[PDB]
């Protein structure tokens, strides 16, 4: 009923171990550009 | 030529300080560059 | 008077565009040989004995 | 002027590429 | 070259603009750099050396800004950034 | 080339606060050219004549090279295709995006659009749940009166399901994703004109950045998330959103004793379920739907969005948690008591939505004193 | 308990929590926007600091230090004469316009 | 509106004007009978031709549908034609953006109409389907790599079919997308007219002057369509397309649909198989080059004798071409199409772009 089932389960170990290292990656990728604004200061000064 | 103008224009005084040397003592002189910014004088 | 690891690699590898190309290109085939070969022993070894290439040296001959 | 150098590692890039990707 | 060797003399047109050449040189220097000095350093510049000392400075070097104004339209940061290369 | 790619991506403004709820629209996008993909790429080896169709596909998985992994990827892709659009659609209630009437309106469209292509994909393969499923949805439109029986048979080509049928469903699957890819591009337009809106309801354009980089990248890592999601359904649990059902070929004899919906049709299954009445059951399972396009008419509150209003809140979660009783119930047989449960569900659904969620807009309004 | 509803209402909602005033979260439609146009330079510059604060805030998912909450009982409708103003001479048009 | 309505058109372009909204209308046609044809056609080997006679014999109308297919796709080519000649005559082809993606629409227009030629899988059907394909075993070290990719095994077979059914489904679309952009470019300059000359002094507004026009146009499309679907349905089809394919005999008589036999004519002129398939390319291609090829001081051939000489010396060629395509191998039409086949690249590369210099020599610029 399922002859590929071996081999999308070797597949599935070669996708965790893809993403187990691709997310955090993209992630620190993200959280770079993102710092920019993340740790950005506001600061109002109006006349007076 | 090489030396960009004192001012570049385009289109601040609240003390006497920067006022004195403001009054015109001069007849006026206008001029205009290939590569300075123009100016007048007096 | 020493630089670290990541100084090395920006200089040599990453700050010319055309070098940071070959650096992916290169990476990436080598990678793809460790990454596959090592992810394939795990496989095949949290599967020993149950998988075709394991047996078929019983029934081979041909 | 760095158009040589740089198409010539353009040149590897896309013959590595084929090499490999094909 | 040409038009820093024009803008270097006539910078040195006056007394005044010469004496301050004189005190401020003397304290950044530690010398007074004679014009036929300048002439060799200028002299000497080529476009490999234009290329080479412009990359050394500007090339994916992280810049400073500062906006006044209407400065809606004013690149993001990552965006002047990448400008940088 | 540059512009309108670009302004109209690279320097679109966007707001500084949207959050990952914000994601789904650009999942969706990527769900409809994956679909699109592993559409074409089945359909290069998939024949819809009724003696041959069941057969294909597993021709497709057995045979065809990686052709499992399409098929799969196909399968569950049109689940993550729903579970997104769900998303999407609750986080537009929730944050009152619907106020961009043109933009929600073509939203709606774009539902009935994805669920009749659904609809259609899933009778492709022949199986029970295909033709059973073939024989009850375009039933719906018998409840037309005067013309309702004709425009079944028209739809069929025949008096019953059969070849007629199965051929031009092909054609149809075929053709409306690329519909609802030219429909996605004006919902887009539309949009680009105001622009999003953001979890706090109060316009952001004192606050706008790029959408390069910062959403390419959110985006980038959205799109990870979503693979890993259809791959871990794909390589892991490749049948465990499917039912068995439809691994048997179609029976014309015999509709199976517990045929149930696909889980993303349940909680109108549920609905249209609970009334015992033919054109009852479909009106309400059509207002089910299309009450969608009701929302912007019956906001009540001063604030666009849901975040500064608790009351709001408990009511939008027990809507939520009310589609999950729904989906629960259409998946249980019709006895007692998720008879009366489903009535109740499909009474609450319709009563949250019409009547209390208004009125707890009222209220807040009230305690605020505007 | 109405007004003793009300203050557990305005803590509950919380934009407070975010430096925002009542008025800086109603919903924009054309009348609202005729009357930010019609706000007096002060009223609408801090209304724009105080909804880039808010947004801002948002963006990082927090929110101000308790002592800095907009307090229940000094929020006032700045906009509230303006917008008031703005509905009453739409409805005088809407009136002119039957017959 | 402002696309249509309100768009400036010139107050003097002719009837070669009409075959941009006829192809427009062309295009519809195909999509439309296409579809309704799709819903009735089944593509497995042991099931096609005779779904097509299904829908021929017992759908209601699909005789009709069916006819004003294929005919439709002849109109298609013969107002594809008259479109390129008038491009070429009157100089269109300045409009550099527009010309290159009108050169893609030929292409892709071509290879959509050859893998609906297919469906059918008669006689032509299958030998079409294996010589066109073949053409890419001409490419060096892959090429015949590519086909049997193509082929989806070692023949033509049914994984052929099933593809090129899905290939021919959505390839119109994608016409009709890169036909928008086709127009998105020709928008920026408006259109060129009849003199060569810039007609911004005297432009009049498209509707109602050229919608009428236009709806003049369809009707004669509509009238020539349906002279051949009502009283000659089979004039310009081939009778072995009525025989089931036979993948083990190829039909002594073997000829491509009229709109290739000039490209098949000059492929067949080369006794090289790589030579041949190069010129077949180039036939197609060099109309990319003609912009380049462009010497004359004035846009538009109607103040230029000698080019229009020549001109109509090459539509004589290519109605040379299409005759020899449809004659047997044999003396003396191996020369002649030899001949033609030179004469082609010739006017085109060489005698054109002379004229053009001469003709400005004796205007004295
Ligand atoms: C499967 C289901 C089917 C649906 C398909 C999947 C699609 C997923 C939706 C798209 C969301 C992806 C995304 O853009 O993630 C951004 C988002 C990035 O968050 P961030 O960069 O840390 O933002 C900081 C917060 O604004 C500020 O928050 P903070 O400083 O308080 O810290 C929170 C953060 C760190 O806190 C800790 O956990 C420590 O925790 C995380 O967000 C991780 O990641 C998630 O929210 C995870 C998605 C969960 C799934
Ligand atoms: C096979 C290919 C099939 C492809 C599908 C068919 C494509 C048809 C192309 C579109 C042509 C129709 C069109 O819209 O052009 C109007 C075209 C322009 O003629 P017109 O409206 O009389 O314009 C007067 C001339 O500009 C002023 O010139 P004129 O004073 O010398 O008068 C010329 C006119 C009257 O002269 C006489 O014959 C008298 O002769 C006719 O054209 C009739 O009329 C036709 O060719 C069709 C008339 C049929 C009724
Ligand atoms: C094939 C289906 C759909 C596609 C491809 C799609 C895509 C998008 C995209 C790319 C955006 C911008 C990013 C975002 O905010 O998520 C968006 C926004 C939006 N969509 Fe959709 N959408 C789909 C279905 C729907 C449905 C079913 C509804 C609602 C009935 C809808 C309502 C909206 C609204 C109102 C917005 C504004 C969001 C905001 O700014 O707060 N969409 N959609
Ligand atoms: C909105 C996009 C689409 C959706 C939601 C969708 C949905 C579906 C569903 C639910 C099925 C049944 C899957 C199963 O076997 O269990 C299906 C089958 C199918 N779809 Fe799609 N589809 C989409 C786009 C396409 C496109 C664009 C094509 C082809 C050009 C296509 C071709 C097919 C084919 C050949 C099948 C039959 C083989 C199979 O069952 O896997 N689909 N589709
Ligand atoms: C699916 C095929 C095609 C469609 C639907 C199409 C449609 C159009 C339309 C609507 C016009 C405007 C009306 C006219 O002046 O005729 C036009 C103009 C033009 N087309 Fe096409 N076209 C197609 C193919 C091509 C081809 C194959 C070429 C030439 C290789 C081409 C070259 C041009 C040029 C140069 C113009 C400007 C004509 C002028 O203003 O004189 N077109 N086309
Ligand atoms: C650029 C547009 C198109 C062209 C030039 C074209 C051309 C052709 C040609 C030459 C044939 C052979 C006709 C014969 O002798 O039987 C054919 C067959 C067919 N075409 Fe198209 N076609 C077009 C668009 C379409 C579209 C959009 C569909 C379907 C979605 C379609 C569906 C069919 C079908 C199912 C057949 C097989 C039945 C038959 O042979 O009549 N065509 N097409
Ligand atoms: C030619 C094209 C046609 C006729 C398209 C029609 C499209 C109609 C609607 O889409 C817009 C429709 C799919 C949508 O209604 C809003 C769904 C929520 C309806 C869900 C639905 O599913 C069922 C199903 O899947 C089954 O499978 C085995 C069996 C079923 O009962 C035995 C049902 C069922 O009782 C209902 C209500
Ligand atoms: C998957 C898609 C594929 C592989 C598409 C390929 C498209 C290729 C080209 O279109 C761009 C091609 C159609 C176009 O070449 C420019 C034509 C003018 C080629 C004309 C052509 O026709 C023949 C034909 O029809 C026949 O019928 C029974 C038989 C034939 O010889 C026995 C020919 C033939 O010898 C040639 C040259
Ligand atoms: C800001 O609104 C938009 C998005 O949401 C972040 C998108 O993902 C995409 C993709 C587009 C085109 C867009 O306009
Ligand atoms: C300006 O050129 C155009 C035409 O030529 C007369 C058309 O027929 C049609 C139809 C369109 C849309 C057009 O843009």
């Amino acid at each position: 009923a399922e002859p590929e089932h071996d081999h999308r389960k070797r597949m599935g170990l070669k996708m965790l171990l893809m993403m187990g290292l691709l997310l955090p990656l993209v992630y620190a990728m993200k959280r770079h550009k993102w710092s920019v604004l993340k740790s950005r200061k506001l600061a109002y000064r109006p006349p007076k | 030529a090489a030396v960009p103008a004192t001012s570049e224009s385009p289109v601040s005084v609240l003390c006497r300080e920067s006022l004195r040397g403001q009054a015109a003592g001069r007849p006026l002189v206008a001029s205009v560059s290939l590569n300075v910014p123009a100016s007048v004088r007096y | 008077v020493a630089p670290t690891l990541t100084a090395r690699l920006y200089s040599l590898l990453f700050r010319r565009t055309s070098t940071f190309a070959l650096t992916i290109v290169v990476g990436a085939l080598f990678f793809e040989r460790a990454f596959d070969q090592g992810a394939d022993a795990i496989y095949e070894h949290i599967n020993e004995g149950k998988l075709w290439k394991h047996i078929k040296h019983k029934y081979e001959n041909k | 002027r760095n158009w040589v150098p740089t198409a010539q590692l353009w040149g590897a890039v896309g013959a590595v590429g084929l090499v490999s990707a094909t | 070259k040409n038009l820093l060797r024009n803008a270097l003399v006539s910078h040195l047109d006056g007394t005044t603009p010469v004496c301050e050449d004189i005190g401020r040189s003397l304290l950044t220097y530690g010398r007074r750099i004679p014009l036929a000095e300048w002439e060799s350093r200028i002299a000497e510049v080529d476009a490999r050396v234009v290329r080479e000392v412009c990359s050394k400075y500007f090339y994916d070097q992280c810049p400073a800004v500062a906006g006044f104004g209407p400065i809606e339209q004013l690149p993001d940061y990552n965006r002047i950034r990448s400008g940088m290369f | 080339l540059m512009k309108i790619v670009n302004n109209a991506f690279i320097d679109l403004p966007a707001p500084s606060n949207i959050s990952s709820w914000w994601n789904f629209g650009s999942l969706l996008g990527i769900c409809l050219i994956l679909q699109i993909l592993t559409g074409l790429f089945l359909a290069m080896h998939y024949t819809s004549d009724t003696t041959t169709a069941f057969s294909s596909v597993t021709h497709i998985c057995r045979d065809v090279n990686y052709g499992w992994i399409i098929r799969y990827m196909h399968a569950n892709g049109a689940s993550m295709f729903f579970i997104c659009l769900y998303m999407h659609v609750g986080r537009g209630l929730y944050y009152g995006s619907y106020t961009f009437l043109e933009t929600w309106n073509i939203g709606v469209i774009l539902l009935l659009t994805v669920m009749a292509t659904a609809f259609m994909g899933y009778v492709l393969p022949w199986g029970q749940m295909s033709f059973w499923g073939a024989t009850v949805i375009t039933n719906l439109l018998s409840a037309i009166p005067y013309i309702g029986t004709n425009l079944v048979e028209w739809i069929w080509g025949g008096f019953s399901v059969d070849k007629a049928t199965l051929t031009r469903f092909f054609a149809f699957h075929f053709i409306l994703p690329f519909i609802i890819m030219a429909i996605a591009m004006v919902h887009l337009l539309f949009l680009h004109e105001t622009g999003s809106n953001n979890p706090t309801g109060i316009s952001s354009d004192v606050d706008k950045i790029p959408f390069h980089p910062y959403y390419t990248i959110k985006d980038i890592l959205g799109a990870l998330l979503l693979i890993l999601a259809l791959m871990l359904l794909v390589l892991f649990a490749p049948d465990l959103l499917g039912d068995p059902d439809n691994y048997t070929p179609a029976n014309p004899l015999n509709t199976p004793p517990h045929i149930k919906p696909e889980w993303y049709f349940l909680f109108a299954y549920a609905i249209l379920r609970s009334i015992p009445n033919k054109l009852g059951g479909v009106l309400a399972l059509a207002f089910s739907i299309l009450i969608l396009a009701l929302i912007p008419l019956l906001h009540t509150s001063k604030q666009r969005s849901m975040m500064f209003r608790p009351l709001s809140q408990c009511l939008f979660w027990a809507l939520v948690a009310d589609l999950l009783t729904l989906t629960w119930i259409g998946g249980q047989p019709v006895e007692h008591p998720y008879i009366t449960i489903g009535q109740l569900a499909s009474v609450l659904y319709f009563l949250l939505i019409l009547v209390l969620m208004p009125t707890a807009g009222t209220i807040e309004n009230k305690l605020l004193k505007w | 308990w109405l007004e003793g509803i009300r203050k557990w209402y305005y803590n509950a909602a919380g934009f407070n929590k975010l430096g925002l005033m009542r008025d800086d979260t109603i919903h924009e439609n054309d009348d609202v926007k005729e009357a930010i146009r019609r706000l007096p330079e002060n009223l609408y510059d801090d209304r724009v600091f105080r909804i880039k604060r808010a947004l801002d805030l948002s963006m990082r998912q927090q929110i101000l230090p308790k002592e800095q909450w907009t307090k229940y009982e000094e929020d006032k409708s700045y906009l509230e004469p303006y917008l008031k103003e703005v509905i009453r001479e739409r409805k005088e048009r809407e009136e002119w316009a039957k017959k």
